[PDB]
């Protein structure tokens, strides 16, 4: 069918089998395993398992996920652990990718993964900067993307889009000064969601 | 529904009826669902709306030139699924996606009807009913509206 | 294109290449800036029958992830080992 | 003896067979410290023994690389070193033990 | 399939070794590099004589905005606000009401040309070809305020540029 | 009020202060601070300038879009004065040189021009008028500068009776011709800070009690000209005949006049700000009680 | 240990990059990049846009590889939508993906040479870039930020006569590469600035998260166009250049050879371009043709809804990556089931590459750091996002 | 190792939010009303949190709507009111909670339109 | 329908003009008020009513796919003409 | 009520880190004033540090205190390394913001906000 993305059953079955493989080997930390309809394997783990689970996936002979493609966070305010930490790993030996997911909150520290991947250094600094997640035993945790002395973590869902302060050069003090933000035109919020359900396959029971 | 058309004929066009200064009619958009007829007869208690003609030429209206002036008349705007019946005062002023919705109460009488005040850029655009089963259900009076 | 035969020779020799055949300024070999109007084709869904959208609805075929384990025999790898690349025969070495 | 592995910083091995025999036997020795019913032990021994047999069966390096499907022989040696390193860490982590803690009720629910 | 960019063995016979010695001492590759720059001195330059010559543009070019009319002079815009909804930069602000003759028309139509990203999404979304990006790209100003277009500015752009805008739409509308 | 000038917002760059101020002489030392403060809170500022547009570019970033408007004017041309004031609600006069030129002498800038602004402003209907004079203004003065100020002060008060007249001592500040004057080289001086003067003017615009009044803006302390000058060189680690007359004129003491503290402005000591001014040039000075 | 931190006791402004370096004489002992100077909160702004509205943000990341950035985002959305673009759109996307690769490698190589003195190849090759900007402008009306590649296919079909002009340009381009190589490849001064500079081992490159030429320069045989192909890359033949020394000179040779292979692919795309439509024939995702929109009731409704609410994307999350000119460029895109993305993390290859600058610059002199930053090919639009 | 913290969760001091927009704001926790212009109920499933509206004024230059409220557009979504209340308290916002309005079950009978002796008989179809 | 007010300022086609006491007109001092002098309301009123021989007529604004969406206009009433909701052209039945 | 500590297992250990950070900030102020050529006195700089500390005197969660200390040490590092410029250091003093009155009548006259 020309307009529909074809399924790949061979990859789906293979990724499911490796999902069981990892879960059986690390039952102490794996809380859930799932494979999406477009064939991406996710391993959801207890946060204590960051270093053990990532080390196993990097070094084990049947895994060999040598590359850390990306490491990011997702803020979900409804969850009591609002932050979800996502590791996307790449295996060149087996030409495969895997996603590892954990969670934390505003106060619980996550163990730094810099020992497992040197790539995690700046990624974890970005997560601290944008989300306020503290990484323990990081060799140099500090802001990376925001202005020096910037208050707040802009990527949290409750941080306002335009922030709290804005800059301008003030001729009286001869320097760039910060002041509370005032907008000549407020950002116009749009309510775009249609009141009719689109995808029955994802309906949540009442 | 489907994402394309296979209708190769010309379309019906219907003349627009006048039923007061509150409800504007573009009856070419009517889909003949008879919600307005049923509301007028049962909720408002007025039997002045009906269907005239037959088949594809069936038309909703008053037949004669008659206003539908009832203290509940504006509610046919809400229940009309299409843009056949629309608020004459509200005409053309705003789009739904750009309005901010404020849930509030009506003070035009002592019922306390629940309402939504649609605003845009610090200006009040219109008043809609807010569903409350124990007070106004999903209706409001024309004065409230 | 206007260069004299002497200047053409001079720069051909200095560069070591026959520059004239591959000039880097465009002349008459470019397309017209006025073209005949097109008439583009239509996709496979432009049909008057046997075309119900439910047969060709990609979004409504997506499904939630398949949960293979929830906290609530031979070893395997995520996929077969990658086959070794073969050296180019167009030009193996530079 | 090849001139280069092709990979910067990965040096050629003069005796890849003896090097791999020592590494695979060392792995099987560390795995003896892990509980028998541990899935890490059962799977790692199985693949380790499979690789160890191939080193014993094939004396020609290039043919052995074909059987191992692990790239260059020096890449296979490096992977064995990583496995030995992992096995020693697994003894301290003990990942075969039961799940430390269940997640909150809706931790993995999406969409919310 | 792959190839090696720098996996070559330099010959160590006396002829080859002397070739590299003559290269080192006589600077042959450096002089060869001088030849390439010399050949360019005698090439015709690629400069064009702006503003008397202009770089080539196609009919699809996205430039300064304009509000268009029908052949009768009636405005094409019907205050549908589809342009305002799609604008990725929120550069468009529209207000509307029934006109004195009852038509659906705008009372405000502003484009903040310093918010605009000149993406052309507004002319794609418009159902009546009312808002377009014209071919003008030479409208730099001396003040910020001059770049905050309102409906009077935008209609004047349409009347000013309609001759060219219509021809450009005629050339490209069969690809839309 | 008129609907367009009702205040709105939180008193910031994008707010609406309600003030539509025409500021004559806005391209100098005091004008830049006055214009800056006006645009901080979202006032419409009209800047009649005699100079190049290039010399007014430091005022452009002081107001949100559209809030600073520039017009040409000629002090001798009354129509150009009328054009700049007929929409304003307050007119501020900061015109004046510290020296005479072949084209303008002290009578031109301190009598003829202030009176012309005051006359046009009164006819045009401007309600508030603020005129800057001098503390040491006096017709018995040795300095022609100060003699002209006294005459112009009289004519302004007679032409625009409700005008608020402000009489500051010498003003010290980053661009001043006072501390910088010494650093580039019997009398008791009581200099005042530029920001205090700016606040005083702004507060006078907002205070109905200031209409028709004369104020004297003086610093918290009086110094001996010698002692003050010694301080300047210590902090900095180190001209005309009339200019010298003014610098040698003891600062008058005018207890009857209101001052900065009346307009809610606390005067700033020179010692807190002397470094600010004089750092670029690289022990207190006895005060007179 | 002299220090260069751009502050008090050091009057000088930094620019796009603030490099805090401590030197011992001539040697660099620590290199501490301070970024965020072009951080604009793109990832937060995308959360307020519909999927179509957020597309132009990707032109403005690697703003040298615009259409490749569009392609990566479009593939991610198409994957979550469970649709596919039609074959002609996929061939157009591969054609302009390789043209975009030429645009990027010209910029990368010639500005790298300019930063160290060789200022002339920049001028010869930026005339080629100018001609390729015309191809962008002819298909989209914009020289850089085309917004041409969209989920579902491409916005518009190629105008008549465009393919012929691309053939004319490609026919001569290899001679321009040869002239560039005549200036640089064998020049002893160029070799002395790049040979054995910024050597990275194959294991360090992997563990540090490098991608693209930063991996292939050290001999690793990896290229997502071969191993994880997308669009129609599994239908064109090309060779992946591989380094041997893992230094700045091998990566320069890899980038030059990739320009030649890009021409090789472009030659096949022109010959194998198929007929057909250019966007998915599914009007719940791709807007209908304007003539349809003005005659058909269904088409007008779908146009109206597509350009106001946009299409809903089924809930899910995907990491989608492409072989961008600078390395692996990907998006982790989360759908909440609505028409606005819930989260969009952008994986920029230069982010990890720059994080390895301190590692790569050990044992080198101050002027080598210019060559190392050059060889990583850094655009701070993507690093900061 | 774990520690025992019986105090209440309160992150007001580490969020970076100015004091003004913590103590003086009033969060509203509610399920949005169904837009009465449509019958779809899909926008009434989740809980929302928004803040009190504050002044908007006209920009002197263009007449646009200006604001000084950084939270004017901030709207949060929650699966349950308990989740929303938890979020508002740890952030230090005063909040109002409005109980979800669910339409009550109706008794529908098509045959009632044709009643022999009841007023439910319709006079037109 | 360009029309100046008692203060002399031109009134726009949207009926906008600054009243006598409005300071905001200072922005036009030394410059000008951009006012488009081709009032669409007056121009469409100059178009004659088309006479047609059917109860229903269609309008697309002219130019085929270059006009507006095609609509069908009922001409049953005789008191007034049928007006197109997009382009404002008027039709009457004969 | 069982949670993973950041640094300190109870408020006693947390208060020790607060005092050590305070000492580091207190000793740094004279250097910051000189290095940045600030126009504030050392006394103003130290009173600012004190006021910033007293703002959080009411916390009783050892994890919250630990983050406040972690942030404060980061701010101190940015100041000592001269990563901050003079503009950043002076944003603690809000020098161009008109005092916003806090009594009822003053707020009532000016606007609607509480
Ligand atoms: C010495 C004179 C050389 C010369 O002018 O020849 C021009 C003539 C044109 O060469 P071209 O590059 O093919 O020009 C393209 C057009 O054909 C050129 O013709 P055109 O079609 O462009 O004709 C229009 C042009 C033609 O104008 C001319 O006639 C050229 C006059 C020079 O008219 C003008 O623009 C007049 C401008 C005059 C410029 C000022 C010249 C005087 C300089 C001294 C004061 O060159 C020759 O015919 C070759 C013989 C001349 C000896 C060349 C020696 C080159 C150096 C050897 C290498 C060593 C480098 C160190
Ligand atoms: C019968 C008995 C006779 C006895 C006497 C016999 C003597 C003749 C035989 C010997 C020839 C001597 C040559 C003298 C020239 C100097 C040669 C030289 O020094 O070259 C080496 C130098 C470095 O080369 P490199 O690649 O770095 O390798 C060595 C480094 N360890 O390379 C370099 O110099 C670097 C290049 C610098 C120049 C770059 C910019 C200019 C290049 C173009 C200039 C063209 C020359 C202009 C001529 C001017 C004429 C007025
Ligand atoms: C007159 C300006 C000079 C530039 C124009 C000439 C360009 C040229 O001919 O150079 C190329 C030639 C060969 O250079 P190359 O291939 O590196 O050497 C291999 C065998 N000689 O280079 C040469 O062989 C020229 C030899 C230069 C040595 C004489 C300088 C003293
Ligand atoms: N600063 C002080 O020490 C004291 C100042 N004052 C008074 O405060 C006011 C301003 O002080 P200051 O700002 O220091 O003076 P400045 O010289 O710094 O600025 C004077 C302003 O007057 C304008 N101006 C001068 N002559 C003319 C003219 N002939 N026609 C038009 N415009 C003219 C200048 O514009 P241009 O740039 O075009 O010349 C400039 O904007 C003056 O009236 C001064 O007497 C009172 C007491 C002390
Ligand atoms: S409610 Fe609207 S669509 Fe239904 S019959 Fe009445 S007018 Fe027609
Ligand atoms: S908005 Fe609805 S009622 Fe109006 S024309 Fe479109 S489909 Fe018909
Ligand atoms: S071109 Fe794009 S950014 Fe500019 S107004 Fe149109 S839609 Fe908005
Ligand atoms: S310009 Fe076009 S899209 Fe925008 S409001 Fe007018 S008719 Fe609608
Ligand atoms: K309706
Ligand atoms: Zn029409």
């Amino acid at each position: 069918r020309p307009t529909v993305r074809p399924r790949n059953d061979v990859a789906h079955k293979q990724l499911s089998a490796f999902g069981e493989y990892v879960a059986e080997i690390l039952p102490k930390y794996v809380q859930q395993v799932q494979v999406s309809c477009f064939n991406e394997l996710e391993i959801c783990i207890h946060p204590d398992g960051v270093i053990p689970v990532l080390t196993f996936l990097r070094d084990h002979s049947n895994a060999q996920f040598k590359s850390l493609a990306d490491l990011t966070a997702v803020d979900i305010p409804t969850r009591q652990n609002r932050f979800e930490i996502v590791y996307n790993l790449l295996s060149l030996r087996f030409n495969s990718r895997i996603r590892v997911k954990t969670y934390t909150d505003e106060l619980t520290p996550i163990e730094s993964s810099v020992p497992v991947y040197k790539a995690a250094n700046w990624y974890e600094r970005e997560i601290w900067d944008m989300f306020g997640v503290f990484f323990a035993n990081h060799p140099d945790l500090r802001r990376i993307l925001t202005d020096y002395g910037f208050e707040g973590h802009p990527f949290r869902k409750d941080f306002p889009l335009s922030g709290y302060v804005e800059l301008r050069y003030d001729d009286e003090v001869k320097r760039v000064v910060a002041e509370p933000v005032e907008l000549a035109q407020e950002f116009r919020k749009f309510d775009l969601n249609s009141p009719w359900e689109a995808f029955p396959a994802y309906r949540q029971p009442p | 529904g489907s994402d394309r058309s296979r209708f190769l004929e010309g379309k019906r066009a219907v003349e627009d009826k006048n039923i007061g200064p509150l409800v504007k009619t573009i009856m070419t958009r009517c889909i003949q669902c008879t919600r307005c007829i049923r509301f007028a007869s049962e909720i408002a208690g007025v039997d002045d709306l009906g269907t005239t003609g037959r088949g594809n030429d069936m038309q909703v209206g008053t037949y004669i030139e008659k206003m539908f002036m009832s203290e509940l008349s504006g509610n046919i705007i809400d229940i009309c699924p299409v843009g056949a019946l629309t608020s004459k005062p509200y005409a053309f002023t705003a789009r739904p996606w750009e309005t901010r919705k404020t849930e509030s109460i009506d003070v035009m009488d002592a019922v306390g009807s629940n309402i939504v005040v649609s605003t845009r850029t610090g200006e009040v655009m219109r008043i809609l009913p807010r569903m409350h089963e124990d007070i106004n259900e999903e209706w409001i009076s024309d004065k409230t509206r | 294109a206007s260069a004299t035969r002497f200047i053409q020779w001079l720069r051909n020799w200095a560069s070591g290449r026959d520059l004239q055949a591959k000039l880097q300024l465009r002349y008459q070999e470019i397309s017209k800036r006025t073209q005949p109007p097109p008439k583009l084709p239509v996709g496979p869904s432009h049909k008057l029958s046997n075309n119900y959208y439910c047969t060709r609805d990609g979004r409504r075929e997506a499904m939630p992830p398949s949960i293979v384990m929830s906290s609530q025999k031979k070893a395997v790898s995520p996929a077969p080992p990658i086959k070794r690349w073969e050296l180019s025969q167009d030009e193996p070495y530079l | 003896l090849k001139k280069t592995t092709g990979l910067v910083g990965l040096a050629v091995c003069e005796t890849p067979h003896e090097r791999l025999k020592i590494l695979y036997t060392k792995i099987l020795d560390v795995l003896g410290h892990i509980p028998k019913n541990a899935a890490y032990r059962k799977y790692t021994e199985q693949i380790t023994n499979e690789k160890l047999s191939m080193v014993k069966a094939e004396p020609d390096v290039k043919k052995l690389e074909e059987r191992l499907q692990g790239g260059q022989i020096e890449e296979v040696i490096l992977q064995a070193e990583n496995e030995l390193s992992l096995a020693r860490k697994m003894i301290q982590w003990k990942p075969w033990e039961p799940l430390v803690e269940e997640p909150p009720a809706s931790q993995w629910k999406w969409p919310i | 399939t792959y190839k090696y960019v720098n996996l070559r063995e330099p010959s160590m016979d006396m002829k080859s070794v002397t070739d590299r010695a003559a290269q080192t001492l006589l600077w042959t590759e450096l002089i060869r590099g001088l030849g390439m720059t010399l050949s360019y001195l005698f090439r015709e330059p690629a400069t064009i004589n702006y503003p008397f010559e202009k770089g080539p543009l196609s009919p699809r070019f996205r430039g300064e905005h304009a509000l268009r009319r029908y052949p009768s002079g009636e405005e094409r815009c019907i205050a549908c606000k589809l342009c305002e909804a799609v604008c990725p930069a929120q550069a468009i602000t529209i207000e509307a009401e029934p006109r004195a003759d009852g038509s659906r028309r705008t009372t405000r139509y502003d484009i903040d040309m310093t918010k605009c990203i000149y993406c052309g999404f507004c002319q794609e979304a418009c159902p009546v070809d009312a808002i377009v990006e014209g071919p003008n790209f030479e409208f730099s100003t001396e003040t910020h305020e001059e770049l905050l277009y309102n409906k009077e500015k935008l209609l004047n752009n349409g009347d000013k540029w309609e001759a060219e805008i219509a021809a450009n739409i005629q050339a490209d509308y069969l690809y839309r | 009020l008129h609907h367009a000038v009702i205040p709105h917002g939180k008193g910031g760059r994008s707010s609406v202060s309600g003030i539509v101020a025409t500021v004559f002489g806005a391209t100098g030392f005091l004008g830049r601070y006055v214009v800056n403060h006006l645009g901080r809170m979202g006032s419409q500022v009209i800047v009649p300038h005699r100079c190049e547009p290039y010399d007014t570019m430091h005022l452009r970033p002081m107001g949100d879009l559209g809030q600073i408007i520039f017009m040409d004017w000629n002090g001798r041309d009354k129509d150009s004065i009328r054009r700049a004031v007929e929409h304003s609600s307050v007119v501020i006069n900061l015109v004046g040189r510290e020296w005479e030129t072949q084209n303008f002498d002290f009578e031109d800038v301190f009598v003829k021009i202030p009176q012309a602004i005051a006359q046009v402003s009164k006819e045009a209907g401007v309600e508030k008028f603020i005129h800057i004079s001098h503390l040491n203004a006096d017709i018995k003065s040795s300095s022609k500068y100060l003699r002209s100020k006294a005459v112009g002060e009289k004519e302004v008060r007679e032409t625009f009776p409700e005008a608020t007249i402000i009489k500051p001592a010498e003003i010290f500040g980053r661009e001043d011709r006072f501390l910088n004057y010494f650093a580039n080289i019997k009398t008791v001086k009581q200099p005042v800070y530029i920001v205090d003067v700016t606040k005083g003017i702004i507060n006078a615009i907002k205070d109905p009690d200031a209409r028709g009044k004369t104020f004297a803006f003086v610093g918290p302390s009086r110094y001996l000209l010698f002692d003050l000058v010694q301080y300047v060189f210590a902090v900095a680690h180190r001209t005309t005949r009339d200019k010298v007359e003014r610098i040698h004129t003891t600062d008058k003491i005018l207890p009857h006049l209101p001052g900065l503290e009346d307009l809610g402005v606390e005067a700033t000591p020179l010692e807190l700000k002397a470094i600010e001014v004089l750092r670029r040039h690289r022990q207190p000075a006895k005060t007179i009680p | 240990n002299l220090t260069l931190n751009f502050g008090p006791q050091h009057p000088a402004a930094h620019g796009v990059l603030r490099l805090v370096m401590e030197l011992s004489g001539e040697m660099v002992r620590k290199c501490d990049p301070h970024i965020g100077l072009l951080h604009r909160g793109t990832e937060k702004l995308i959360e307020y846009k519909t999927y179509l509205q957020a597309l132009p943000y990707f032109d403005r990341l690697d703003y040298v590889s615009m259409m490749c950035n569009e392609q990566a985002y479009s593939l991610a959305v198409e994957k979550l939508l469970n649709i596919r673009p039609p074959p002609r759109a996929q061939w157009i996307r591969v054609l302009f993906g390789e043209i975009t690769r030429l645009l990027n490698h010209i910029m990368a190589v010639t500005t790298h040479a300019l930063d160290i003195g060789a200022m002339t190849p920049f001028f010869w090759m930026f005339e080629e870039r100018e001609k390729m900007f015309e191809f962008y402008e002819r298909v989209s009306g914009a020289r850089m930020h085309a917004a041409y590649v969209r989920p579902g296919g491409v916005h518009q079909d190629l105008p008549l006569g465009l393919m012929d002009d691309i053939y004319e340009f490609s026919k001569n381009f290899s001679l321009r590469i040869d002239e560039l190589e005549e200036m640089l490849t064998n020049n002893r001064i160029w070799r002395n600035r790049t040979v054995d500079i910024g050597i990275v081992t194959a294991e360090d490159a992997l563990n540090y998260g490098f991608s693209g030429v930063m991996l292939r320069g050290s001999g690793i045989q990896w290229d997502l166009r071969k191993t994880q192909p997308y669009d129609v890359y599994d239908q064109v033949e090309f060779d992946v250049p591989i380094g041997s020394r893992g230094d700045c000179y091998d990566r320069y040779l890899c980038r030059v050879e990739e320009m030649r292979q890009s021409i090789r692919i472009i030659s096949q795309c022109l010959n194998k371009m198929p007929p057909g439509e250019i966007k998915v024939d599914d009007a719940k995702v791709s807007p209908p043709k304007r003539a349809e929109m003005k005659t058909s009731m269904e088409s007008l409704i779908h146009h109206f809804k597509l350009y106001t609410e946009g299409y809903q994307v089924p809930p899910g999350a995907t990491y989608t990556a492409i072989e961008a000119p600078k390395g692996e460029f990907g998006v982790y895109l989360v759908s909440d089931g609505s028409s606005r993305p819930y989260r969009c993390k952008i994986k920029a290859p230069g982010f990890a590459h720059l994080a390895g600058l301190d590692k790569m610059s050990k044992g080198h002199m101050l002027a080598d750091v210019v060559a190392i930053i050059g060889t990583q090919d850094i655009v701070f639009g993507e690093v900061d996002r | 190792q774990l520690i025992t913290v019986d105090e209440k969760l309160d992150i007001t001091t580490i969020t970076g939010v100015p004091e003004e927009h913590i103590k003086t704001r009033k969060a509203r926790i509610f399920v949005p009303a169904r837009n009465n212009m449509q019958s779809g109920v899909n926008n009434t499933k989740k809980w929302k949190m928004e803040f009190d509206t504050r002044e908007r004024w006209e920009n002197p230059l263009m007449g646009w709507a200006s604001t000084a409220d950084p939270l004017s557009n901030l709207v949060l979504t929650f699966s349950t009111k308990e989740d929303a209340v938890a979020f508002a308290e740890k952030n230090g916002w005063s909040y109002d909670v409005e109980e979800r309005k669910v339409p009550k079950p109706k008794s529908k009978s098509y045959g009632a339109n044709f009643s022999w002796n009841k007023r439910t008989r319709v006079s037109t179809k | 329908g360009v029309r100046t007010s008692p203060t002399g300022e031109k009134v726009t086609h949207t009926g906008q003009v600054y009243d006598d006491g409005d300071y905001r007109k200072v922005r036009f001092v030394g410059r000008q008020k951009e006012v488009n002098e081709n009032f669409a309301i007056d121009l469409i009123a100059e178009q004659p009513v088309s006479q047609v021989g059917s109860r229903v007529i269609s309008c697309d604004g002219g130019g085929g796919a270059l006009g507006h969406p095609r609509v069908y206009i009922n001409l049953d009433k005789e008191t007034k003409t049928g007006t197109c909701g997009y382009c404002g052209l008027q039709f009457r039945q004969q | 009520t069982s949670v993973k500590p950041i640094f300190s297992r109870d408020m006693n250990e947390a208060k020790r880190r607060v005092r050590e950070l305070y000492r580091a900030w207190y000793r740094e102020v004279p250097n910051t004033v000189h290095l940045f050529q600030l126009d504030i006195s050392v006394k103003q700089g130290r009173d600012k540090v004190r006021e910033m500390f007293k703002k959080n005197a009411h916390i009783t969660d050892p994890r919250v205190v630990d983050l406040l200390v972690i942030k404060g040490k980061m701010e101190l590092e940015e100041t000592i390394k001269v990563w901050k410029q003079r503009t950043h250091v002076m944003r603690f003093f809000h020098e161009t913001e008109a005092p916003r009155p806090k009594d009822f009548l003053s707020k009532f006259y000016v606007g609607h906000d509480p």
